[PDB]
RNA sequence: UUAGCUAGUAGGUGGGGUAACGGCUCACCUAGGCGACGAUCCCUAGCUGGUCUGAGAGGAUGACCAGCCACACUGGAACU
RNA sequence: UACCCGCAGAAGAAGCACCGGCUAACUCCGUGCCAGCAGCCGCGGUAAUACGGAGGGUGCAAGCGUUAAUCGGAAUUACUGGGCGUAAAGCGCACGCAGGCGGUUUGUUAAGUCAGAUGUGAAAUCCCCGGGCUCAACCUGGGAACUGCAUCUGAUACUGG
């Protein structure tokens, strides 16, 4: 059961957005 | 005496070695709620500057609408680049029926009493000119009489 | 285009669809849990989304999300369907109702309490 | 004052009988053109007068067969 | 179906003085009048095309003390009228009864005329009218019934009104308290400050 | 037996009675012939309650069309107040 | 091939006005003729010369007012392909009234408003403005 | 992405039948009739006055109320 | 019973949704791509006006939200009222029956067409002016309308024969 579940998505690699980074561009910002 | 709206204001890029580039166009009209309009689109690196560049533009190249009353003389429709639009006088108390970038440059221009339909695009700075045409084109009975060499109550 | 051709071929609406078929015009639909789990939505969120596999009472098999913090859901419980869609998930074209049949009404909410089966607080 | 067609004849192989097709000249519901529509007609002449492709004036009757319900009155502009 | 909450707080939130409060003491005293109401007061917001119009439509509401379906149908009734539309509908909310009351002076507030409307006090053409929102047509005279008569809040109501600018399409008699509804009221008798065009726009819409 | 006749038309409480030409067999309200005037019994002072087409009914009853008592009495009452 | 031979006039007549063109020639019809007359009264052009015996080729005269050109527009509405009637109370109002609408009555061609007032509908020829 | 359908079938003569005309029915005679202006077949559906929506033209609809139709456990049948 | 008259005492009587933009209405605390939200765009990875709680506010109100279902916006099947060199869209190219369209002049006809009339287009419903229930909804008197069909009598510019 271990072993499966370590496979499964919900433990997928993450990774996040820049804000000031290479692929940062926000067309719209969060609020207006 | 001009008053004056801004109608839309948005930012523009150019891209260039370092990276983006931001500016801003603002597109204003004035009317003195008669006869003259006229519409401005400015263009600056900060927001105001170029609503205040806009302005500047827009007072200067001023049109004049000949205006029964408080609306239109007859239909008319005004058409530039993907807006098209169709507008049509009312009775006294309807309102200015219209939607966005239209309603701005009726309510300066002193139309009070019109239905209006923007057709195609509603592209604010398209829209706004479309209906400046309109407007222009727009002739009154007098108007007509002159050109065909009859009397006003004649053409009726 | 041409009136002749119109005359001759008349020009046909298009038919749109329901996004929720399996209510057939029902604004709602009993139904039971056949199994109950968690979903990983589709990029870019992140979540363990909590969702049923309800057989409905006409025939159709269907899956629904269970909204709120918290439900109490388990196979063989009944529970009332509506249609709602959670974007990021493929595959999920209903919500549950909280608080029609055995679900229950989320725990300890205070805003928007009807759209979670919760009951006015006493005093 | 009788109510009453003219019509071209299509065909006249059954005896007693011919079948007078009626064009009308409807317009459109939606597209205001105006159509012609046929109504072909079943009609009861004895003496079998009438040839194909024929002008023929015609009436309403009592109903001679089963398809049969018209009665021509006179011909018209017969042969070619 | 009545607003019984704070009255003062509608007022700011508009930017005007509603007259939602008897006018023995000015109302800049009474409240903040220039700060809209709650934590964030001081900020101006800057109003869109719709916010506006939906201002001036609760303005409308607000004067008059009237809920939004009722405000709707009057709208319609207008709209279905012969001549001009905002107009129409100024002339209609203006009908109503209890309005009519509080012009004439037995009502210190609007709300008052209506509570004194309710509370089986006034009488049209010498019948008793509990209603409201009842229409008052012309030549159509209109009383404090005998029992409602020694009440000490009308007089001090009519001597409010007094102070008050009087209308020209109404005649009332202080002594009597009776007064006759002349004419229906033309838009120019009725306050500039309202613009009904906005709120026959925001129906349209 | 074409009748002349009844038909209630109104709130509850509130009746207001059409007077028609009707073939009896028809329903109260349902089909009828003709609309011969009206009767209301709910009537204010200075108004016409009841207001008959006699004529109409004349012509109907030579016909041969037979008359609902009340709209007898209806009848009767018009003849009175004329 | 050749069809609409009103069309064909005011087709004549629109690029005229563009081109400012004073004078526009072309075959001449009992209609055409009717059309052109009907014009000059309501003072969209400024005269019309029918010449020939054979084949006879009217020629109107193009008007124009500080520059600009008089016809402003010069459309068909009953057309070959879609014929156009309308009875007394449906005549059209061309820019409320403004322009005009040429109709073919019973008593000859005319403006929609002398139509309205002899009390009569017809077959709608064109709007011009 | 249903193209061919139909032998009482289309018409005639004469008998019979109906309250009444009529292939309604029967016997003989002719070989028609319908169909790309969609016959036939399949799927769906009670139709209308109206109703909702719409600036209108349209679109959707046919609870209540009223007009017409059909059905009365399913299939048949006549009697009065 | 409706309706009226008397009695007492603020008495028995306010909620629901929402507040990132579209969209009227903003701050603090908790959480930390979790838990959750969500109509679309998209929020949440430790300063979240977008989650949950509060306070504050906005809109509706004896209701207020959610879903389902239709029209609208959608000129997005475009009759009114769209398009087709490159965005979806010109048969690979002809000939040609059915079909649609048809130069110009006269006469005639009068089918389309237009006008006027007569019959009908059930009542209700819609709309207009009124009347009655304290008002309203509701009921109701008269009109208009029901854009149509049929016939008759005219008109003959245009189309047709
Ligand atoms: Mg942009
Ligand atoms: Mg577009
Ligand atoms: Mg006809
Ligand atoms: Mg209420
Ligand atoms: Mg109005
Ligand atoms: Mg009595
Ligand atoms: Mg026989
Ligand atoms: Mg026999
Ligand atoms: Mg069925
Ligand atoms: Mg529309
Ligand atoms: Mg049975
Ligand atoms: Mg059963
Ligand atoms: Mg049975
Ligand atoms: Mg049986
Ligand atoms: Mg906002
Ligand atoms: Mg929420
Ligand atoms: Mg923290
Ligand atoms: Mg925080
Ligand atoms: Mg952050
Ligand atoms: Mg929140
Ligand atoms: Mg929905
Ligand atoms: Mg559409
Ligand atoms: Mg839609
Ligand atoms: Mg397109
Ligand atoms: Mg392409
Ligand atoms: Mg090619
Ligand atoms: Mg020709
Ligand atoms: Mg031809
Ligand atoms: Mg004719
Ligand atoms: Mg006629
Ligand atoms: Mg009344
Ligand atoms: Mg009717
Ligand atoms: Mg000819």
């Amino acid at each position: 059961a271990i072993e499966a579940l370590l496979h499964d998505p919900l433990f997928r690699q993450r990774v996040e957005k820049n804000k000031k980074g290479k692929g940062s561009y926000m067309r719209k910002g969060k609020h207006g | 005496e001009l008053q004056e709206k801004l109608i839309a204001v948005n930012r523009v890029s150019k891209t260039v070695k370092g990276g983006r580039i931001f500016s801003f166009t603002a597109l204003t009209v004035v009317g003195d709620g008669n006869g003259r309009v006229g519409f401005g689109y400015g263009k600056a690196r900060e927001v105001p500057a170029a609503i205040q560049k806009a302005m500047e533009k827009a007072r200067r190249n001023m049109i004049n609408v000949a205006l029964n009353n408080g609306t239109l003389q007859h239909p008319v429709k005004g058409v530039h680049t993907g807006s098209r639009v169709f507008m049509q006088p009312a009775s006294e108390g309807t309102g200015i029926i219209a939607g966005g970038a239209m309603r701005a440059v009726l309510e300066v221009a002193g139309v009070h009493n019109v239905l209006a339909k923007a057709y195609g695009s509603t592209n604010p700075i398209n829209v706004v000119r479309a209906t400046i045409d309109g407007l222009e084109n727009m002739n009154s009975p007098e108007m007509v009489a002159a050109k065909r060499g009859k009397s006003v109550e004649e053409i009726l | 285009a041409t009136v002749n051709q119109l005359v001759r071929k008349p020009r046909a609406r298009k038919v749109a669809k329901s996004n929720v078929p399996a209510l057939e015009a029902c604004p709602q639909k009993r139904g039971v849990c056949t199994r109950v789990y968690t979903t990983t939505p589709k990029k870019p969120n992140s979540a363990l989304r909590k969702v049923c596999r309800v057989r409905l009472t006409n025939g159709f098999e269907v899956t629904s999300y269970i909204g709120g913090e918290g439900h109490n859901l388990q196979e063989h419980s009944v529970i009332l369907i509506r249609g709602g869609r959670v974007k990021d998930l493929p595959g999920v074209r209903y919500h549950t109702v909280r608080g029609a049949l055995d679900c229950s009404g989320v725990k300890d909410r205070k805003q928007a309490r009807s759209k979670y089966g919760v009951k006015r607080p006493k005093a | 004052k009788i109510r009453t067609l003219q019509g071209r004849v299509v065909s006249d192989k059954m005896e007693k009988s011919i079948v007078v097709a009626i064009e009308r000249f409807v317009k459109h519901p939606i597209y205001g053109k105006f159509i012609k529509r046929t109504t072909k007609l079943h009609v009861h002449d004895e003496n079998n007068e009438c040839g194909i492709g024929d002008v023929v004036e015609i009436r309403e009757c009592r109903p001679l067969s089963k398809t049969k319900s018209w009665t021509l009155v006179r011909v018209v502009e017969k042969a070619v | 179906a009545r607003y019984l909450g704070p009255k003062l707080k509608l007022s700011r939130r508009e930017g005007t003085d509603l007259f939602l409060k008897s006018g023995v003491r000015a109302i800049d005293t009474k409240c903040k009048i220039e700060q809209a109401p709650g934590q964030h007061g001081a900020r101006k917001p800057r109003l869109s095309d719709y916010g506006v119009q939906l201002r001036e439509k609760q303005k409308v509401r607000r004067i008059y003390g009237v809920l939004e379906r009722q405000f709707r149908n009057y709208y319609k009734e207008a709209a279905r009228l012969k001549g001009n539309t905002g107009e129409n509908l100024l002339a209609l909310l203006e009908g109503r009864l209890d309005n009519v009351v509080y012009r004439m002076g037995f009502g210190a507030t609007r709300a008052e005329a209506r509570q004194l409307v309710s509370h089986k006090a006034i009488m049209v053409n010498g019948r008793v009218v509990n209603i409201a929102s009842y229409q008052v047509s012309p030549n159509d005279v209109v009383s404090i019934r005998e029992k409602a008569k020694k009440q000490s809040r009308v007089k001090a109501a009519l001597e409010l009104a007094e102070q008050r600018e009087k209308p020209t399409w109404l005649e009332v008699d202080a002594g009597k308290m009776e007064g006759t509804f002349k004419r229906k009221p033309e838009r120019s008798d009725l306050s500039a400050d309202i613009n009904e065009h906005l709120i026959v726009e925001l129906y349209s819409k | 037996m074409v009748t002349i006749r009844l038909a209630r038309h109104g709130a509850k409480k509130r009746p207001f009675y059409q007077v028609v030409v009707a073939d009896s067999r028809n329903a109260r309200n349902g089909r009828f012939i003709e609309r011969v005037g009206f009767f209301n019994p709910i009537a204010s002072e200075k108004e016409e309650g009841t207001r008959l087409d006699l004529d109409r009914i004349a012509h109907w009853v030579g016909q041969g069309a037979t008359i609902s008592d009340r709209v007898a009495a209806l009848i009767k009452e018009v003849n009175k107040a004329a | 091939s050749m069809q609409d031979p009103i069309a064909d006039m005011l087709t004549r007549i629109r690029n005229g006005q563009a081109a400012n063109k004073a004078a526009v020639t072309m075959p001449s019809s009992k209609l055409k003729v009717a059309i052109a007359n009907v014009l000059k009264e309501e003072g969209f052009i400024e005269d019309f010369k029918v010449e020939g015996d054979t084949k006879p080729e009217l020629e109107l005269t193009l008007k124009y007012f500080q520059g600009k050109a008089v016809v402003e527009s010069i459309q068909r509405v009953s057309r070959p392909g879609l014929r156009i009637y309308k009875r007394k109370d449906e005549l059209p109002k061309v820019m409320a009234g403004l322009g005009i609408a040429v109709v073919s009555t019973s008593k000859g061609v005319m403006t929609d408003r002398a139509a309205r007032q002899a009390g009569l509908g017809g077959e709608i020829i064109c709007y011009v403005a």
